[PDB]
């Protein structure tokens, strides 16, 4: 298959992702294109946020869905 | 809007960085460089609100109490972004090779924002 990835409020990136990756893998893909490592990335379909547990297909992610990727860098 | 950057920086304590360390000299050269909007983004992504104490940094708070600002040095890769932990007012800073890429880190981790 093949996903976009908008970051923010700027660039989109294209990834070839496979329905039973996991959100992880997602991540790491992101990381090898961006550089951003995964713990600093969190992914939101629509409203909800993605566990790094779960898969694609858990999430019913179609060809060429887009992703909006936001940065994890601040906690208590 | 009114932050004087020399209290901030004479009530900032730090672990494992020194006062004299090249990356601690390279982030309050970069932090005098940002736009009051800037440095109130900034205070909003250590602390959670960009609102000064009225008795200046040395009273800077802190979730049961007064706690400084403080800059640690996160020993896990120099490609990472900034982090904060808002309840303890810290910064995480990698050890970042350059001024230049310090500063850019920096306003990319303050100019997220909406979350
Ligand atoms: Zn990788
Ligand atoms: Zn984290
Ligand atoms: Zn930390
Ligand atoms: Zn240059
Ligand atoms: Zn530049």
């Amino acid at each position: 298959m093949q996903i976009f990835v908008k970051t923010l409020t700027g660039k989109t990136i294209t990834l070839e992702v496979e329905p039973s990756d996991t959100i992880e893998n997602v991540k790491a893909k992101i990381q090898d294109k961006e550089g951003i490592p995964p713990d600093q990335q969190r992914l939101i379909f629509a409203g909800k946020q993605l566990e790094d547990g779960r898969t694609l297909s858990d999430y019913n992610i179609q060809k060429e869905s887009t992703l909006h990727l936001v940065l994890r860098l601040r906690g208590c | 809007p009114t932050i004087d950057i020399d209290d901030l920086k004479s009530n900032t304590e730090y672990h494992k960085y020194q006062s004299n360390s090249i990356q601690i000299q390279w982030f309050w050269r970069a932090l005098r460089s940002f736009d009051q909007a800037d440095r109130a983004k900034f205070l909003q992504f250590v602390t959670g609100t960009s609102k000064v104490p009225l008795q200046g940094f040395a009273a800077l708070e802190g979730m049961n109490g007064i706690q400084k600002f403080q800059i640690h040095r996160d020993d896990r890769s120099t490609d990472r972004l900034p982090s904060a932990h808002t309840c303890f007012n810290q910064l995480d800073l990698p050890a970042y090779e350059s001024f230049e890429k310090l500063r850019h880190m920096l306003l990319l981790a303050i100019q997220e924002n909406s979350e």
